[PDB]
DNA sequence: CGCGTACGTGCGTTTAAGCGGTGCTAGAGCTGTCTACGACCAATTGAGCGGCCTCGGCACCGGGATTCTGATTATCCAGGC
DNA sequence: CCTGGATAATCAGAATCCCGGTGCCGAGGCCGCTCAATTGGTCGTAGACAGCTCTAGCACCGCTTAAACGCACGTACGCGC
């Protein structure tokens, strides 16, 4: 049959918030952490547990992100996050002026 | 081959002394190590910066007993309150 | 590249926050903040390592990098 | 040794030795390192405590970074520790918010 | 006679009191406020003049920056009267407890 | 003397004030008594700090530097008061 | 007995940049905090890289890479450029 | 788009914020002398970490087999006209 | 007799539990070197502590009047649809 919009996206929000893995791909984020490593100094090398590291931080920084926008955008009588409600999480966060 | 020092068999012991049919794997192993740099780093630096307002050039464990204070949430600090004097009173009464 | 942090990527990182409904410009917006926070503690652990006459960005950088940003990072060498 | 004349597991050179190398103070009192030990020593303790606990709940005899993140974010006060604090392998704990879930 | 709409007198207080820079919360009522809260924590304790009027300018920097935010988000839930959950949800964003 | 409800000492036109320094148009009757609250999550944040400064100076007496130290360590450092 | 500030100098750079301009005791008392944070800041910074790279000094690069990641783009590039002029004139002088 | 009403506004009343003239003493601050605990150096020693080897979890693949809803059509019953 | 809602079944797929392999491993404990911890001993000065002095925090007391409370009225704002 069919399913409901909305019940396979709260699998997954059951399904990733149980598990630790990695939700970037290795490859394509580490030739855009190597794209933004050349603008800053050529001839760079990078360790795989830097990129790890990199990578770690990068995602668990996103998924609180995405958690204060779904917070900000279910206190804007909404269920959908949208770009105003990142907006404001990073006002009140202090990284966006 | 350079000789690296790390806290794996101190923890190890201290696990086996929490929970003895438990082990602990290499990825939580490092966690552990950077937590307990990561604490020691801000008690010591709190304690640095308590002797450099008291204008005095010595930090005693009244030093660590206040950076504890100051930093660990209040059940937590007392507990290591009681901790750190124990072992303080438990070392100066050995020789 | 930037476009390499893919539609179900940032879909899968949402469903870990706990979103439940994503818009279009959601992708977009991520990886403009992504490439905001990455420029900032590449930048901090190039200048980590350009201060430490290597051409081999280490994972110490890197933690000292999120040290430095007040997202402290453990299991890496702290 | 310093350590078994303390009742302590941590060691008191290591801890009194970066205590003087890590240009902290002029002098370094003989009560401070025994002190910070025993702090650190309680602080994994509980730490490991509670990470034991989650892998006895999660059916686990070793201890993963997901058990590290369980008992930092279940405890209170380890979390208010541990507030500006990534732990890699950690994830998240399972939270969806009531709009969330279905009529 | 006369009386004005409600909003014009709250938008002259907003360029007022953004004008100005003298504490708007007295400061024998603060002076007894602190004076309570650090005697409970501990007892025969004085205080300076000067150590008071810093704990006014902070606490004071501080709540006109939560009402800041808090403004903000009760424009971003689609309002112009502030909320308490306005308040909850800046200083949930915010990392406060 | 004894000090009690000292917090209603912050009454409502000064946190009407500082709303109005905020650039709050419109305040809810809820707000004064939170905010209030939330003044006390800040000042028991502080002093408690400044205490264990002044407990440490072995001082009866609470310094304005105590509290640039207290304000030094909850990351809201205030400039005019010394440090 | 003597309190050291940094109030003759801020008032030599005043006069420098402004004659027809004095400050108020407040704000002689803000911008001599300023001074002493900054101070702190960059020192605990050179301090923390001089412990990352196993040195036991602090020379003029430590202080140059510690401004170049506190201080923004056009104010860390105008106080690099500042320094190590004024460290070139020092050496030759 | 509309409904109900909460908080904006002004004035009478009442409350205590502020002023700046006065006494006191408690505790911050300056000082002065003696010392014990802390650095420094040298010989000694043993706990610590490199190496490596065995084993206990380890894994997400894959196609039957269990199970848990969901859309699904229908069906029954009590209330109102 | 018509009609609206509540429930009490209904099979039906989507998801989930369970077993089998090729797969590469990575915890954790012993062998053993080795350099940092231990220990004995000497130099020294930060600081502990009792003295002195002295600003400044606290208490009171009362003139003044700006600031706050509350009531009444009402319109435009929150939220319901």
């Amino acid at each position: 049959h069919r399913y409901r919009p909305g019940t396979v996206a709260l699998r997954e929000i059951r399904r990733y918030q149980k598990s630790t893995e990695l939700l970037i791909r290795k490859l394509p984020f580490q030739r855009l952490v190597r794209e933004i490593a050349q603008d800053f100094k050529t001839d760079l090398r990078f360790q795989s547990s830097a990129v790890m590291a990199l990578q770690e931080a990068c995602e668990a920084y996103l998924v609180g992100l995405f958690e204060d926008t779904n917070l900000c955008a279910i206190h804007a009588k909404r269920v959908t996050i949208m770009p105003k409600d990142i907006q404001l999480a990073r006002r009140i966060r202090g990284e966006r002026a | 081959r350079s000789r690296k020092e790390s806290y794996s068999i101190y923890v190890y012991k201290v696990l086996k002394q929490v929970h003895p049919d438990t082990g602990i794997s290499s990825k939580a192993m490092g966690i552990m190590n950077s937590f307990v740099n990561d604490i020691f780093e801000r008690i010591a630096g709190e304690a640095s910066r308590l002797a450099h307002y008291n204008k005095r050039s010595t930090i005693t464990s009244r030093e660590i007993q206040t950076a504890v204070r100051l930093l660990l949430p209040g059940e937590l600090a007392k507990h290591a309150v009681s901790e750190g004097t124990k072992a303080v009173t438990k070392y100066t009464s050995a020789k | 590249n930037i476009q390499g942090i893919t539609k179900p990527a940032i879909r899968r990182l949402a469903r870990r926050g706990g979103v439940k409904r994503i818009s279009g410009l959601i992708y977009e917006e991520t990886r403009g903040v992504l490439k905001v926070f990455l420029e900032n503690v590449i930048r901090d652990a190039v200048t980590y390592t350009e201060h430490a006459k290597r051409k081999t960005v280490t994972a110490m950088d890197v933690v000292y990098a999120l040290k430095r940003q007040g997202r402290t990072l453990y299991g890496f060498g702290g | 040794t310093r350590s078994s004349r303390a009742g302590l597991q941590f060691p008191v050179g290591r801890v009194h030795r970066l205590l003087r190398k890590g240009n902290y103070s002029e002098r370094v009192g003989a009560g401070a390192p025994v002190y910070l030990a025993a702090v650190l020593e309680y602080l994994t303790a509980e730490i490991l405590e509670l990470a034991g606990n989650a892998a006895r709940d999660n059916k686990k005899t070793r201890i993963i970074p997901r058990h590290l993140q369980l008992a930092i974010r279940n405890d209170e006060e380890l979390n208010k520790l541990l507030g500006r604090v990534t732990i890699a392998q950690g994830g998240v704990l399972p939270n969806i918010q009531a709009v969330l879930l279905p009529k």
